[PDB]
């Protein structure tokens, strides 16, 4: 299932005063979304490498798989390299 | 409603072999009901008066609506749904 | 909003 | 949901949560306040039925009664400071 | 970091592929900005609320203030281990 | 359920074989029959048998009632781990 | 030995064969389950390497049972 | 029989720079002794009294030579009983 | 006793369950029984055995006599109920 | 009645 | 460097290590005993924390003055006999 | 000279909402200085009587500088400071 | 036997290489060997030095002199894990 | 950095040395041992390099130990 | 009797 650290970001979520009190759900919560871009984002760019024959990932890859997504961009902006 | 069938379980844990008779397990279920409010009436007193800021999964949601577009939002929203229901 | 559970993925 | 389970529980997180928010004890309730407060309630029902149930057996009885909980409780120097003595 | 678990993530939907020394790094500061900006917009969401919260610091207070002595420890770290459990799940 | 230490009995008399999508299930189903047939076995013999037993609940009720305070809940505690570790070693 | 000495025990409760339970009972009887899941699964293998295979189906358990007198007279027939 | 070896050993492991007299190792001594005891005569109390079945190892054994047959018994009781022995 | 190893042990498991049926305490005993009672047996001896060290310490000697058991059990209060004024 | 360690075997089928 | 994060603690391992030797308390020290007195401690330096904002709180206060150090000493049994009463 | 620095990051575990007063964080430093006296004090009393051989990592270094020759020596002598002082 | 180890720190430098049967028996007696070499200079060292040395037990029976009650055992339990995490 | 340093801590710790030792001792000590380990470990492969293999058998040691100065001052002649 | 950490080697592993 779930592979993202949650015990990390808990200890994030207060050490950079977004606020002084946070509910344990408030990291799982994050953590689960935080991981669900980690995939989307590197689905594609092993998609990216499909039509490049490789095995491995590369800036370019991202950058591709990025902009190419239409959400995406709009949210991480256009990859620089 | 009552706690019965769980106080039962823990009971069955504890002490496989003995059984409880009703006036005991309704005695269980009052000790419970009692503790459940003093530690309630207590932590809302303390929730009362505290006047900063709660960052809680409710907080990150509606963030994660903000911030992530259509697609992305949907799915991210039922990902944290999932992960903090279990 | 609540953390209601008709948000999750089929 | 499995939220009990998760928090390696029989006592029920997901009701307990609704009657912290049902009673109005507070408007927002954080998910480890139910998972925490199950789990001390837990906890106690445990304490009191292995005591109750020592009870029990050191009286050569296989079933639980309302005296066995009340010497309990009275025999144990923690346990009669939250309940008082128990009736009946 | 969040290398290794981007590491693992990677592993769930191409195993076969692995990642260069730079493209980790990179995916690393994706994740960085978007905890970032929805903790800073956490933040605002949460000042703004002004509403009364019971977490788990609360009901630990209260279990020490009304539970007596050594009983109370056992029941604030019965506590603890429970929402570990669920957070580390 | 159990599959998946079927599965590791397996790949310790041959390591490179594998298994069914449904000869686990029929390995499995087995495994059932037999625990079910033994149970019920030791269950028509302990009914029948009728002495005394001292387990570890007695040992443990005992402990309660004589230790005091929390000694006997340190000694309860170490009795259970020293239990726990004999059962799953 | 790989077999789950925890789960036996709280199976060994659950369906009141009795309600106090030995701790030597759910080691023993896993221990004794998982003998018979390795006699067996051994015996599948060789069916296969007798007959050329690298993967365990239904038929090999049912050649290894039904060959196999101990076997036959503890599971019976096996039905694919 | 004495319990002094193992006495013997828990002191070196707690202060193993520190010795013990032979009065003192005896004191030690009947002190385990007399808590054997009444651990053993309360648990016999507790025992006697209880007169629902127990499933012990004996009565699985007795199971596995009865369902079991020929080889397959006598080699089920060897791993069985090897495991309840180490 | 080749399970005392087995249980985290250094009290002879085997016999303690050879005690058990020796004494006359029961025909049957489950094999948690001496397992569980070896650890307490053991819990106790290294409890009585630290406090007992601790006072030759404080006393500064580096051998324990019966003078320091009974100081050490006087000192503490659950031990005290347990076994009472150990006897010089 | 009886769990005795007669019964343990070595190098059998 | 990171001998104290090595153990699990906040407390500064290396500065113990050293106001024992600076203290001339011994001669020669062990590595262990350093750590062992940080973790120490760290422990009463948590439970006292603990327990004097748990007071704060009770009181409805956000911030802890010697007033709820010196409340959560006296309503605790073990703290009190370290410390005694503590002055304000 | 101040554990104060680490007495706040302890408090920020436990309370990290709640803030402390200067004249109440002074007590909990004078607290936590007064606990270390205590106990290295008696610690040394205990030390000093001790009349016994120990190996602290001062004799095994010595002892590979004495046993081990040349480039061994001033290697093994690093992997093994290295290890003590958790150094990188 | 310190064989396992010794596999791993193969393993550290060369993966792909194996170990012969007796070839691990030969590094194993150098372990050995060395361990006693040390360890029995160690020991002439010691005896050698001898000043008071403070070391955990000096701080544990401290601890347990001066902490009252369980708050003494809470925190030689604190220190005792916070050494072994130090330790491995 | 992996050896086993609570074992090297029992046997030191068993009193033929010393009956007091701090915990210091058996993390150095075991550090010391696995450096040695390795740097021996090290050279049978070399020297398995000019025999091409992929293992090591004694006289691979053997060859290694002899040929490095500081090493067979401290073992023997490896048999 | 010395364990100072001037003693630790960030310098090239020699034969």
């Amino acid at each position: 299932g779930l592979q993202f650290p949650v015990g990390r970001i808990a200890r994030f979520l207060k050490a950079g005063k977004y606020a002084e009190r946070v509910g344990a759900g408030a990291p799982v919560y994050l953590a689960a979304v935080l991981e669900y871009l980690a995939a989307e984002v590197l689905e594609l760019a092993g998609n990216a490498a499909r039509d490049n024959k490789k095995t491995r990932i590369v800036p370019r890859h991202i950058q591709l798989a990025v902009r190419n997504d239409e959400e995406l961009s709009k949210l991480l902006g256009d990859v620089t390299i | 409603e009552t706690y019965k069938i769980y106080i039962f379980k823990v009971l069955k844990q504890v002490h496989p072999d003995i059984g409880i008779s009703s006036k005991a397990m309704g005695i269980m279920n009052s000790f419970i009901n009692d503790i459940f409010e003093k530690l309630a009436q207590e932590s809302s007193k303390l929730a009362r008066y505290n006047k900063k800021p709660t960052i809680t999964s409710r907080e990150i949601q509606t963030a994660v609506r903000l911030v992530l577009p259509g697609e992305l939002a949907k799915h991210a929203v039922s990902e944290g749904t999932k992960a903090v229901t279990k | 909003e609540e953390d209601a559970e008709d948000d999750n993925d089929e």
